[PDB]
């Protein structure tokens, strides 16, 4: 009967190795969506960037020009 | 000794440089067979192909000694010694026994037996050393955790069992619960080296392979790829990676190298080890990084460590990215000047204190077989044990009424919430108590420290956890309501705030001396060593989410608990480790270089032996967006009367461009300094104090101003100056006015690197026709903007082709941004340092 | 070494660690012919001094 | 520091100054220009950041595959069953008759046969 007591031994052991991993699933998606929250807001300045450049390509010819 | 083999005596012994062998003809005599030993050789029949005969090893009596004596003599070599120089001896013996002896010490039990013993005695003379006569307060952890995680990395040979209770950590919840966490023997060291037999067929057929794959290298007449043998290159008894070895043009004449080593007995005083070998000859016999990493594995994991020590009291989020400092001035040089036996001990003790306060939850843990519960004077802290520095050093951290100064912060925090909830709890008024002084480390008994009076009573839980979220919310009603707060001091036997809370809450409200004003309160308790928190009593609505969410505001903030967190960091000693558009903006940037301000040229002389002879040198300083430089020439004037060059050329470096700084208007003095070497930063720094809206950075790109000395119009002009003059040049011949800056910069960059490669192949690309010429009121030659592109591109192939040429790759290879990348100079090498 | 002045016996030598040297002795040793036979009485002996 | 000499060869013709003093106390449209010029680069820059980024996911997203979905979710599954099964192997117990000793070792035996030896 004594197996009995070293069970809730190895199940507090075993069940306290649980909580290790099911915190490290949530540390593993925590990065990802970050990572998904920041490179969403990367892609969102793309086509910012995008819309500055050209225009400074207009600007550049029509600077240099105007000014000659 | 004579050893006989017959029909009669069928065992043929011999003894051969330290092995004890025992041959059995097993073709002959059936005594033994095939037993799995891993001493025992099988003596293949070289023309037969068969395992006619065994070899039983085992270490010789004499060896043995040899071996019991050297650890004897790190024993009585102990006294006055840091562990980490015993453990390091302890560790290079047996690692000299086993690289060594490897299968024969597992065949030979009275030498396990013996290393045993010796494991033991080294740990309990660092037991000893610390003067604690009990097995409880050190368990395995200190020992043989690596000394990169501040243990001893002690070594071992021995079933060393790792108790399961010592593996647990826990972690601070934001609900204010506690979760344990996880993830036996210690390792041998033997499974770690590879043994006598494996080590000799391994090295016949690696060499053997090896011959036919040098075979095709002499077939094909190709380089011998070393491609073909990555996966051989920890083999052969000589290393096969050897035969790479930079030195071998000189290691093939070092004959007769294996006797000459052994005869050093008779001349150097100092015993050797590994007089057996030669990590240039031989290459390196035996690699132990997995034991090293698997030793962390066995201990638990960097988690399962660390809460043997007093890191979670530096609240540091994170193991990574930490170091431990040394320096060795004070440490030892003052004590090799200024030697006094009885005082100079406390240098050497400078270690040990590091060590001691570090494993502080384990060694001074509370399981004892006696010890006392000595308290430490105006602290929480018990000293179970006169345990030699731990006692000063803890004092150095909670001097000046440190306990009491958080405990007090705490109870006016928590007041600083109830002043602000009052009408959401129904809260009439919240008082902070008339605590006594004694009370934040009376730990026999407790006031009240914050007291409630309700608007018109609430119901009230029965006792519980801050943990439990759920109550039974309607068993009795009550008008008072008390927080009793009590700070700890845990250790790793003992610092779970849960159970803690608990019962001394229960304990405390059926004590008689308890000053409770009402039946109904909460206990919070915090272990500060390990900086949890917990709470357990009655609650009322409102309560347990208030206190839960308040409590980790104030463990996140508190100003007390700052002070503490930085007391214990620095005395462990233990510190944490913490572009391109920018250069044309609007402000004024100056790049610095301090390589060429001293330089000096060596000679050969009459005596033969070399002289040195310093010369003139300059500073540069370069404004990238204007292409302004201003060349200050240093003369070797300054040099004289003084030899401590190296670093008053430094000094001088950031105070001359200081002077030129204090000099000009505030409107054309820099904003941004970005200097090209890291050394250059700090005397910069408090030299230019005086002027704080200075941003400093280091420049972590690379930029080649060192080889402007190849310009003739500055080689001449620095190298015959008579004295330290400032010239004023623009790099931008100019270019301003029909390119822009950033174009005019990055050909400064590309001929500034070309030259550095070489000047001539640069000078021959910057004069494409012969006709071409350099105006003497320019740097540059006189070239077309067209002109300009087409050797800017002879200057990027020139580099690339050189940079391909020193990685071997192909310039086809890379990309824009790689070759880019190149020109500025950043760390492209490899993907697996990036 | 050039010149071969000490025949293979001589040990110290540079391609043997110790522990080789253990092993190509009872390697070699077990190589010889009828080594371990001593069906007409036949012995061996090692003499180490 | 007042009497050091200072050679200016920055414009097209020289000049000599007695030291700093001397020397301290001695278009933007175009610029701009420039300015517009240097722009073109910063995207071009962040557009190889983007393909950075665009590698930042690769290794984010094969993070979810490998080490979240596969690695870490299996491992999960395996042992959280075990633990189940250890705490039903533990709720098996208690005072029997004859047959409830042999529905026990049959139960016992048949599910939990590791755990039985
Ligand atoms: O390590 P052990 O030899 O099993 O002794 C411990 C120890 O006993 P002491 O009271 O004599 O020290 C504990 O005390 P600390 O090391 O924490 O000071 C105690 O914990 P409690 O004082 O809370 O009882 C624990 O008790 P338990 O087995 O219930 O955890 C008890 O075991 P024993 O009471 O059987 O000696």
């Amino acid at each position: 009967e004594d197996i009995l007591a070293k069970l809730k031994l190895r199940i507090q052991e075993r069940d306290e190795a649980l909580n290790f991993r099911k915190e490290e699933k949530r540390k593993l998606e925590q990065n990802i969506e970050e990572n998904k929250s920041m490179i969403a807001k990367i892609e969102m300045e793309l086509p910012n960037q995008s819309t500055k450049y050209t225009m400074y390509q207009e600007l550049r010819v029509y600077s240099r020009s105007l000014l000659e | 000794f004579v050893s006989v083999y017959s029909k009669d005596n069928p065992n043929m012994l011999f003894d051969m440089s330290g092995f004890e062998c025992r041959i059995l003809p097993k073709c002959r005599t059936a005594n033994e067979e095939f037993v799995h030993r891993d001493g025992v050789w099988n003596l293949q029949n070289e023309v037969t192909k068969e395992r006619t005969a065994q070899c039983f090893l085992k270490v010789d009596e004499e060896s043995l000694s040899k071996f019991h004596n050297r650890i004897r003599q790190i024993l009585m070599s102990s006294g006055s010694t840091t562990f980490t120089k015993i453990v390091n001896k302890w560790n290079t013996a047996l690692i000299g026994l086993m690289t060594y002896f490897r299968e024969a010490v597992v065949n030979t039990q009275e030498l396990l037996d013996l290393l045993v013993k010796c494991e033991n005695k080294i740990q309990t003379r660092i037991k000893i050393g610390l003067n604690s006569k009990m097995p409880s307060r050190f368990p395995p952890v200190v020992f043989y955790t690596p000394k990169e995680i501040g243990g001893l990395g002690m070594l071992s040979m021995g079933h060393v069992l790792i108790p399961q209770s010592d593996l647990r950590w826990m972690q601070q919840t934001e609900a204010g619960g506690v979760t344990h966490f996880r993830s036996q023997l210690i390792p041998n060291l033997y499974r770690y080296i590879q043994p006598w037999e494996a080590e000799f067929v391994d090295s016949v057929r690696v060499w053997a392979e090896y011959a036919l794959k040098r075979q095709e290298a002499n077939a094909q007449n190709r380089r011998l790829t070393l491609e073909d043998l990555d996966d051989s290159w920890d083999r052969g008894i000589p290393r096969i990676n050897t035969l790479f070895q930079k030195d071998r043009h000189t290691l093939a004449y070092d004959k007769g190298w294996r006797v000459r080593t052994e005869f050093k007995a008779y001349q150097i005083l100092k015993q050797n080890p590994f007089w057996w070998t030669h990590q240039r000859h031989d290459g390196k016999l035996w690699n132990l990084n997995n034991y090293r990493t698997d030793m962390i594995q066995a201990l638990g994991g960097v988690e399962g460590i660390l809460e043997h020590t007093l890191f979670r009291g530096t609240y540091f989020p994170t193991w990574e990215g930490l170091f431990w400092e040394r320096a060795s001035g004070f440490e030892e040089s003052m004590k090799f000047k200024k030697l006094t036996n009885a005082q100079r001990s406390g240098l050497n003790q400078i270690p040990n204190r590091r060590f001691t306060l570090w494993w502080s939850p384990t060694i001074n843990r509370a399981n004892v077989y006696v010890g006392f519960q000595v308290q430490l004077d105006l602290t929480g802290i018990f000293m179970h044990g006169k345990i030699p520095t731990l006692k000063i050093s803890l004092i150095q951290i909670f001097r000046a009424h440190l306990w009491q100064k958080i405990h007090e912060s705490v109870v006016m925090d928590l007041c600083q919430v109830f002043d602000q909830e009052l009408d959401a709890l129904e809260i009439q008024t919240v008082q902070k108590e008339t605590i006594h002084p004694r009370k934040s480390y009376k730990m026999n008994s407790s006031c009240a420290d914050v007291l409630l009076f309700a608007q018109y009573k609430w119901n009230v839980s029965r006792p519980s956890l801050m943990a439990d979220s759920k109550d039974v919310m309607d068993n009795t009603t009550t008008q008072k309501y008390w927080l009793d707060v009590q700070l700890r001091w845990g250790d790793y036997d003992s610092h779970d705030v849960e159970r803690y809370a608990r019962a001394k809450f229960l304990d405390y409200t059926t004590d008689n001396m308890s000053i409770y004003p009402s039946p109904t309160g909460v206990l919070i308790a915090i272990d500060l060593a390990y900086n949890l928190y917990s709470a357990y009593g009655n609650w009322f609505p409102g309560m347990k989410p208030l206190i839960r969410q308040a409590m980790a505001k104030i463990i996140k903030a508190n100003p007390a608990f700052y002070v503490l967190r930085e007391r214990i960091r620095k005395g462990l000693q233990l510190y944490s480790s913490e572009n391109y558009g920018e250069l044309f903006s609007n402000q004024i940037i100056w790049f610095v270089d301090d390589t060429n301000v001293y330089r000096v040229t060596i000679h050969k002389t009459f005596e033969g032996n070399l002289t040195t002879k310093p010369i003139n040198g300059a500073i540069f300083i370069f404004n990238p967006r204007t292409g302004q430089l201003f060349l200050k020439i240093i003369h070797t004037s300054v040099w004289a009367g003084q030899k401590r060059l190296s670093q008053l050329a430094k000094w001088k470096t950031a105070e001359e461009v200081a002077a030129l700084i204090r000099s000009l208007p505030v409107e054309e003095q820099p904003r941004q300094i970005i200097v090209t070497r890291k050394a250059m930063l700090d005397p910069l720094e408090v030299h230019l104090l005086d002027f704080p809206n200075i941003v400093i950075k280091g420049s972590e790109l690379m930029l080649p101003f060192q080889a402007i000395m190849k310009v003739e119009k500055f080689g001449d002009l620095i190298l015959k100056a008579t004295e330290p003059q400032m010239v004023l040049f623009n790099l931008y011949d100019d270019w301003l006015k029909t390119i822009s800056s950033y174009t005019a910069f990055s050909r400064v960059v590309l001929i500034m690197r070309g030259m550095h490669i070489n000047p001539d192949k640069t000078k021959v690309i910057l004069k494409p026709d012969k006709t071409t010429i350099t105006e003497p009121h320019h740097i540059w030659p006189t070239l077309s903007d067209d002109d300009w592109i087409k050797v800017e591109l002879a200057l990027k192939d020139m580099i690339l082709a050189d940079y391909g040429k020193k990685n071997n790759v192909n310039v086809a290879s890379l990309t824009q941004s790689e070759v880019r990348d190149i020109i500025l100079g950043m760390e492209i090498s490899a993907p697996s340092q990036q | 070494d050039k010149r071969r002045l000490f025949p293979a016996w001589v040990k110290p030598g540079d391609t043997e660690p110790p522990p080789l040297l253990t092993y190509k002795w009872c390697q070699g040793l077990n190589n010889l012919q009828d080594v371990w036979e001593t069906s007409e009485g036949e012995c061996n002996v090692i003499m180490e001094t | 520091y007042s009497n050091i000499k200072v050679i200016d060869m920055t414009g097209k013709q020289q000049k000599i100054y007695s030291g700093y003093d001397s020397f301290s106390m001695k278009l933007i449209h175009n610029l701009n220009l420039l300015v517009d010029l240097t722009e073109e680069g910063i995207r071009r820059s962040n557009q190889q950041l983007i393909s950075l980024k665009d590698q930042t996911t690769a290794l984010e997203y094969d993070l979810q595959q490998v080490q979240k979905s596969l690695g870490t979710e299996e491992q999960e599954a395996q042992h959280i069953k075990d633990v189940y099964e250890l705490i039903d192997g533990f709720s098996s117990n208690r005072s029997p008759s004859m047959e409830e000793c042999q529905e026990l070792f049959r139960r016992l035996r048949s599910e939990f046969p590791h755990e039985y030896e």
